[PDB]
RNA sequence: AGCGGGGUGGAGCAGCCUGGUAGCUCGUCGGGCUCAUAACCCGAAGAUCGUCGGUUCAAAUCCGGCCCCCGCUACCA
C-alpha cells in the first residue's frame, strides 16, 4: 500500500545471489545488485518475481540499492487496476 | 590642536585617481602595479610645508590661516568588483574628491560613488582631468588654471565651456547644483569643479587651496580632539606580514595611542581584547601599501595618523570595525558594548560544497567572492593566507564527488613546496595569479576545456543508427557467401564498417566487413549514396532476401547518449531513423516501448 | 544460383524398404512411500504423421506440386 517517496522506485526481482543479495530490475531500465536490510530479512521471505521498493545507495546510485518493502498480491493487483504501473513491467 | 582631515578620492577606472596622488607625492606608483589597476586601499600623509610650497599668492585671497597640520589622503579602486572598499572609503573620510573625465561623461561607478557619498553625507568637490585631450592646448609644468587659460585660443575655451556646462547639467538631473570654483560665490549649497591635469600639474594648486579652505567652513568643531584622551580609530585592512604575524593597518583619529595599551576590536564572532606589541609608522610622503622606504618603529602616536599595529590574536579581526582604547575592565566592558552596536556590512555565503579560494587580504577575498557569486559558483571556504597542504586535502575531498568544484584559486599568494608536491602527486589543479579577471577567466576556460574533452572521446564510443533496404535487383548481387557482396541504398542514418546488422526478428546476419562504392576502398556512406557491402555471416535466401529492409543494431546506452549528451549533432534523417528503430525494437524490452 | 538430405505429442528418436496397431526415453498433471524433499511405484492426458492432389479394397508408408529447415559447390564490389 505505501508508495515510493523521493528517489525510491519500483522493481522486479530477477535472481537471488546469496548472502542476502538480490538482482532487481527497476523502472528506469537498469539492473541493480541490491542489498536486503537485515531488519526485514529475518521475517519477510522474498522470491524471484515480486514488486518491491528500492532506494539506490547515495554513492554510485546506478548498480546498488536497498529493498525496503514487498508488495503482496492484493496490493499489486490494486496498483495494476489503478494504472500507476503497467503489466509488461511485471511480466518483462 | 587640529587633526589632519581625511580625504577620499573616488572615480571610475582609467580616470587618473592614482596619478593625481603620485604627482602630489612626486613619486611613481601608477607604473608599479600589474594591469594598471590599483586593488589595494592606502592612506598617505602630506605635510603642510609641501602644500605651502605648491601653493602661492592665491592663499591671500581668502581670509583664513594655513594652520592645518597636513592632509591625509586615501586612495580607492574604481573597478566594479571592489564595491566594499569604495563604501568603506566613502564612509570613513571627512572630505571626498570625485574625479570624472570630461570626455567619457558619466559611468555607473561614478553614480555608485555619488550614492555612497550622499548616504554617508560627505561633502565633496568635483575635479576634471584629461584636459590635454582637447586639441590646441599648450602644456606647462605646474601652473594654475588661471595662468594656463590665457595661453589658449578661443576654440579650446569654448569646447571646455560646453563640456563643463554639460557636466553641470548632468549633476543637475542628479539633483545637485554645480558651478565653477572661480565662477561661484556661495559655498554652502553649491559645489566647485576644478579642471585639473594629472600629467602636467595644471590646476593642482587651486584644488589644494580649496581643500585647505573648505575644511573650516562646513564643520570645523569636529576637527578638535583632546590630546590626552583614550585612542579611538577604525580598521582599514587585515593582512599577513613577514615576521610580525597578523597585523592591522588603522587610522587613529581620537586621543593618543601608546605602546602596551589594551585595545578593543570587533572580531568576526565577538569582540577581541589584546595588548599592543608593535607600533609601526610609514615614512612621510610615502604610500602605506608601497614600502619604498623602511618603516620606522614608534613608541606612541597621536591623532590623526595611519599606523600598523602588531598584536597577538588578530587573525579574526573584521575590516572596518572600530578600535577603542580601554585601560580598565569597566572601560573594556564599555568598549565591548560599543562594539556590539556594529553591523557586518559584507557576509560571505558558503555552500559547504565548492571551491577553495585564498587571498592575502580580506578586501581581495571579498571582491573575489562577489565576482564568483556573480557567475553562480558555490564557495566552500574563504580565508587569508598562503596555500597550505590541508587545503589540497580539502580540495581532493571535494573533488572526490564533484570533479569540477575541486580546484584552488590563489590571488597574490605563495604555494609551499609540500603543497605543490602533493598537488602534483594527486593531480589537483591550482590557478595562481595577481589580477582578478585574468585569474577567473583562466578557471572558466579550463572548465570549458574539460567539459568539451568529456564528450570529445564520448562520440567515438557510440554507434550511429542506420536503416537500409536491399535492392530488388538481381544485378547488385556479386557474391553469395564468404563474403556476401551486394549493393545497397541508404534510407536513413549512416553506415560504418564493423557495425552489426539485424532484422525485425533480430537474427545476427553478421558484421559488415567492408564497404565499396566502386573498386576504390571507402570509409562511410551518407544519405543518398549507393554502396556495395561485403558482409560476413550473411547468405542470400535463408539469412537475407532481396528487397528486405535491414536495421542497424543499437545499444540502449548509445541511444541515451545520443538523446541526452550529443543532442546538438542530430538531424532530420538521424532522428527519424532512431525513432523508427525504437518503434521496431519495442517488442521485448519496454525501454524501447517508452523510448 | 545449382545439387543432395529431412519434416511424426512439450523435447529427442522408432514405425519405410515389405501399405492393414501410430511405439521408445525424458517432460507436465493426480495418487502412492517417508517426520519432510529427492529417488522409486501406479494411473491418466497429450501427435491422427508439414500442407494439397494422384494410386490403392484401404496410405505416415507408393507417387507428384507447394511451405520450411540442413549440408556441398560455383560465385571479387
Ligand atoms: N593624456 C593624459 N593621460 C593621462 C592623464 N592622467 C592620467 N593619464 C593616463 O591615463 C591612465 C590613467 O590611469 P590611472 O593612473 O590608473 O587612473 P586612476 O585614476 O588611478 N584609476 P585606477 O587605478 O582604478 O585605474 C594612465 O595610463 C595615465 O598615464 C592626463 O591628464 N592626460
Ligand atoms: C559493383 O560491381 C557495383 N556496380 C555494384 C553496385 S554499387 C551500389
Ligand atoms: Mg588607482
Amino acid at each position: 500500500v505505501p508508495l515510493p517517496e523521493g528517489n525510491q522506485l519500483f522493481g522486479v526481482v530477477e535472481q537471488a545471489l546469496g548472502a542476502g543479495w538480490m538482482d532487481v530490475r527497476c523502472e528506469d531500465g537498469k539492473i541493480r545488485r541490491c542489498r536486503i536490510p537485515g531488519k526485514l530479512r529475518r521475517r519477510v521471505w522474498i522470491r524471484v518475481g515480486d514488486l518491491v521498493i528500492v532506494q539506490p545507495w547515495p554513492v554510485q546510485s546506478d548498480k546498488r540499492g536497498d529493498i525496503v518493502y514487498r508488495y503482496t498480491q492484493t496490493q499489486v493487483d490494486w496498483l495494476l487496476r489503478k494504472g500507476k504501473i503497467t503489466q509488461e513491467f511485471l511480466t518483462g | 590642536r587640529i587633526r589632519q582631515p581625511i580625504i577620499a578620492v573616488l572615480g571610475h577606472v582609467d580616470h587618473g585617481k592614482t596619478t593625481l596622488l603620485d604627482r602630489i607625492r612626486k613619486t611613481n606608483v601608477a607604473a608599479k602595479e600589474a594591469g594598471g589597476i590599483t586593488q589595494h586601499i592606502g592612506a598617505t600623509e602630506v605635510p603642510i610645508e609641501v602644500v605651502k610650497k605648491i601653493a602661492g599668492p592665491l592663499i591671500k585671497l581668502w581670509k583664513a590661516e594655513i594652520k592645518l597640520p597636513g592632509l591625509l589622503f586615501i586612495d580607492t579602486p574604481g573597478h566594479e568588483a571592489f564595491t566594499s572598499l569604495r563604501a568603506r572609503g566613502g564612509s570613513l573620510a571627512d572630505l571626498a574628491v570625485l574625479v570624472v573625465d570630461i570626455n567619457e561623461g558619466f559611468q555607473p561607478q561614478t553614480i555608485e560613488s555619488i550614492e555612497i557619498l550622499r548616504k554617508y553625507r560627505t561633502p565633496f568637490v568635483v575635479a576634471a582631468n584629461k584636459i590635454d585631450r582637447i586639441k590646441g592646448w599648450v602644456i606647462e609644468e605646474d601652473e594654475p588654471f588661471l595662468m594656463n587659460i590665457k595661453k589658449q585660443d578661443q576654440r579650446a575655451v569654448q569646447e571646455l565651456e560646453t563640456k563643463l556646462w554639460e557636466l553641470i547639467g548632468k549633476f543637475y538631473e542628479f539633483g545637485f547644483q554645480a558651478n565653477r570654483f572661480d565662477r561661484v560665490q556661495n559655498f554652502t549649497r553649491e559645489l566647485a569643479i576644478v579642471p585639473i591635469s594629472a600629467k602636467y600639474g595644471i590646476g593642482i594648486a587651486e584644488l589644494l587651496v580649496l581643500i585647505a579652505g573648505l575644511s573650516q567652513r562646513y564643520l570645523e568643531e569636529k576637527l578638535k580632539i583632546e590630546v590626552e584622551g583614550p585612542a579611538r580609530g577604525t580598521i582599514l585592512e587585515v593582512r599577513e606580514e613577514p615576521g610580525l604575524g597578523h597585523t592591522i593597518d588603522v587610522i587613529i583619529y581620537d586621543g593618543t595611542l601608546h605602546k602596551d595599551d589594551t585595545i578593543v576590536v570587533g572580531g568576526k564572532d565577538k569582540a577581541i581584547v589584546t595588548k599592543i606589541r608593535a607600533l609601526l609608522k610609514p615614512k612621510p610622503l610615502d604610500e602605506i601599501r608601497d614600502p619604498r622606504f623602511r618603516f620606522d618603529y614608534v613608541d606612541e602616536v597621536t591623532a590623526a595618523a595611519g599606523v600598523k599595529i602588531a598584536a597577538p590574536g588578530l587573525e579574526e579581526a573584521l575590516a572596518g570595525s572600530p578600535v577603542i582604547a580601554a585601560p580598565t575592565p569597566e572601560d573594556v566592558e564599555k568598549a565591548k558594548q560599543e562594539i556590539l552596536e556594529q553591523i557586518e556590512r559584507v557576509v560571505i555565503s558558503t555552500d559547504k560544497v565548492g571551491v577553495i579560494v585564498k587571498a592575502d587580504t580580506l578586501g581581495s577575498l571579498e571582491a573575489l567572492s562577489k565576482e564568483l557569486q556573480e557567475k553562480e559558483i558555490p564557495i566552500r571556504k574563504a580565508d587569508v593566507g598562503n596555500v597550505s597542504k590541508t587545503d589540497v586535502m580539502e580540495a581532493l575531498s571535494v573533488k572526490e564527488e564533484e570533479p569540477k568544484y575541486g580546484v584552488i584559486l590563489g590571488f597574490n599568494v605563495k604555494v609551499n613546496e609540500d603543497a605543490e608536491e602533493v598537488a602534483k602527486a594527486k593531480d589537483v589543479k591550482i590557478f595562481v595569479g595577481n589580477v582578478i579577471y585574468k585569474l577567473i577567466e583562466d578557471y572558466e576556460e579550463w572548465v570549458k576545456e574539460e567539459e568539451e574533452k568529456k564528450k570529445r572521446e564520448l562520440l567515438s564510443k557510440v554507434t550511429f543508427p542506420g536503416v537500409i533496404r536491399l535492392y530488388p535487383d538481381e544485378r547488385y548481387v556479386f557474391r553469395r557467401s564468404n563474403p556476401a557482396i551486394v549493393g545497397i541504398e541508404v534510407i536513413e542514418g549512416r553506415i560504418k564498417p564493423g557495425v552489426t546488422l539485424i532484422k525485425q526478428n533480430g537474427q545476427k546476419v553478421g558484421v559488415i566487413r567492408s564497404i565499396k562504392s566502386r573498386d576504390e576502398f571507402l570509409q562511410e556512406a551518407k544519405k543518398g549514396q549507393a554502396v556495395a557491402i561485403a558482409i560476413e555471416g550473411a547468405i542470400v535466401g535463408r539469412h537475407i532476401h532481396p528487397g528486405e529492409t535491414l536495421y542497424v543494431d543499437l545499444s540502449r546506452d548509445d541511444a541515451i547518449t545520443l538523446l541526452k549528451h550529443l543532442r546538438d549533432t542530430l538531424e532530420d534523417t538521424d532522428i527519424k531513423a532512431l525513432k523508427m528503430i525504437a518503434k521496431v525494437k519495442a517488442k521485448e524490452d519496454p525501454f524501447w516501448r517508452a523510448i
